[PDB]
């Protein structure tokens, strides 16, 4: 659930 | 415009065509899958990587266009659109504007405007020239523009061409090419000739 949708 | 205005008129490639030009599967970042047989890609949610593709064929001569679809809503931090020489790499372990940061990639920054070919980040030119602080914004869909006879990479935007962004490329053979940062982000390629 990063910045970028990566978790 | 006149040999664009040529291009777009005639029919368009057909599922074939746009296939052998789409997204390489044998030649796109690690974290890439390649789907429909070209048509687009999906870039699977790694953390602090950007990933590229490379469009299957190479140009060197005429005038080539295609039209790239990226939703809004799938470009996050650094979401570049352009071109590459077949040894440009096509993965780094951060978050960055991959495409044109070195010798062989050349790309335009969709959501910050700014041009790269050989650049770090600061300083990088604004396109179109004298737009920084106005907030533009790139749609879904744009029309990525390679002159291969005069040498020059432009953008179209709603039917408008944007003027070249890059030139000198003449002597080279130039690939479509995206970087993007976005977990699950689906780029499509559809060319359009010549």
């Amino acid at each position: 659930w990063d910045i970028n949708n990566n978790x | 415009p006149e040999g664009l205005e040529e291009l777009l008129s005639a029919p368009p490639p057909d599922l074939g065509a746009q296939r052998r030009h789409g997204w390489n599967p044998k030649d796109c970042s690690e974290n890439i899958e390649v789907k429909e047989g070209g048509l687009y890609f999906e870039r699977r949610p790694v953390a602090q990587s950007t990933d590229g593709a490379r469009g299957k064929r190479g140009y060197s001569r005429g005038l080539h266009a295609w039209e790239i679809s990226w939703p809004l809503e799938q470009r996050g931090t650094h979401a570049v659109v352009g071109v590459a020489t077949a040894l440009a790499p096509l993965q780094t372990d951060h978050y960055a504007a991959l495409l044109g940061s070195n010798s062989e990639s050349w790309g335009w920054d969709i959501g910050r405007g700014k041009l790269y070919h050989q650049s770090k980040g600061p300083g990088a030119p604004q396109y179109p020239a004298g737009t920084q602080g106005e907030q533009l914004e790139v749609p879904e869909r744009l029309l990525v523009v390679l002159d291969m006879e005069e040498g020059t990479l432009g953008y179209a935007i709603g039917g408008t061409y944007l003027g070249p962004a890059f030139r000198g490329l003449k002597g080279r053979t130039l690939y479509p090419a995206v970087s993007a940062v976005w977990g699950q982000c689906q780029v499509r390629i559809r060319y359009l000739g010549e």
